[PDB]
């Protein structure tokens, strides 16, 4: 009930954990790759 | 296939003490019913028809269902707060009459005649077989009812340890 | 206050008809009891005082206990699978004589003198309105139970209907 | 039933999905910084 409304707020929380973790990874990525055309070159 | 209903009643003449009606019928007392009334050493029995319910609604000027619900309330022990039945038996003639009472005045709801029968041992015997058997019954009831609130209240109880359990999880990733 | 037992019995004399024996007592059997016989037309009436219960099982060399325990099974119809009791009544000298029936060997458990009554249709009707007063109390029990069901399974299906709903709010 | 065990289904699949995001954001970092050490250690080297 509570429950229901506790446990539905946690998901959408670990969705958010989720995306704010792959967001983090395609600019770490990006900034990899900016940093191997610069190191190749 | 048949029912029958076991009530209280007194008797206008024998007023210190508690008779017994005993009907039994098909599937409406509107179809007929057998009653047999004791006092627990004698059992007088009478069979009333169809036809005989039907002559005496018409004869009061009461309609049928009114008349049938009447001989319901009077005869099986279901009188609303308005409704006040007076019994009547002679063990002379063997006729039994009861009247609704009114206000002021009364009126003859119904009448019949009922036979002495030559089995009372029998009958009264098998008047407590009865109410044993439905003792029975209904113990059983009360336990097939109890353990259905139990299985309902552990679906309950199952349900909040799922959400709980769930939610600990979740607090823990 | 004080409880009842009424219970069909045959006895080895008239098997041909059903007996009723009605026992009844205060807190509980080893304090005393009355004890009534009936065939619908004669009733046979006695007491036992727990004075004699405790005398019976001492001269029998059964512990208190278990004595007691076996006038429930044998008197209060509580018997279980395994236990077989036989009733005697004897309405010349009055003696009522039961007896437990084990595999190969069978003894006597009780005996009591029940004296007959002079007013048994009092009796009946009283132990008949004693039946109908216990039938119209658990006809209400069985009232009472069957809307303590009726709640808690609609808090049940309510409840499977919101997990529902929160799956559903999940997906979205 | 039905509902209480696709809640189960649906925990097992956010928590396998974010320990995996989270393992994804964790390897580029570290490859981001092993490049980054490379560069800082180049450029190091060049200055006088």
């Amino acid at each position: 009930g509570a429950s229901m409304d506790a446990i539905k707020k946690k998901m959408q929380m670990l969705k958010l954990d989720k995306e704010n973790a792959l967001d983090r990874a395609e600019q770490a990525e990006a900034d990899k790759d900016f940093y191997f055309g610069k190191l190749r070159n | 296939s048949g029912e029958r209903k076991i009530s209280r009643i007194h008797l206008v003449s024998e007023p210190s003490i508690t008779h017994f009606l005993q009907v039994s019928w098909e599937k409406t007392l509107e179809s007929g019913f057998v009653i047999t009334l004791t006092d627990g050493h004698s059992a007088w029995t009478g069979t009333v028809s169809e036809s005989e319910i039907s002559q005496e609604a018409d004869d009061m000027a009461m309609e049928k269902g009114k008349y049938v619900g009447e001989l319901r309330k009077a005869l099986l022990s279901g009188a609303g707060p308005a409704d006040v039945y007076t019994f009547n038996f002679s063990k002379e003639s063997c006729y039994f009459f009861f009247e609704k009472n009114l206000k002021d005045v009364s009126f003859r709801l119904g009448s019949f005649n009922l036979e002495k029968v030559e089995n009372p041992a029998e009958v009264i015997r098998e008047l407590i077989c009865y109410c044993l058997d439905t003792t029975a019954k209904n113990e059983k009831s009360i336990d097939d009812l109890e353990e259905k609130v139990a299985h309902a209240k552990e679906e309950n109880l199952n349900m909040h340890q799922m959400l709980d359990q769930t939610l600990l999880e979740l607090n823990n990733m």
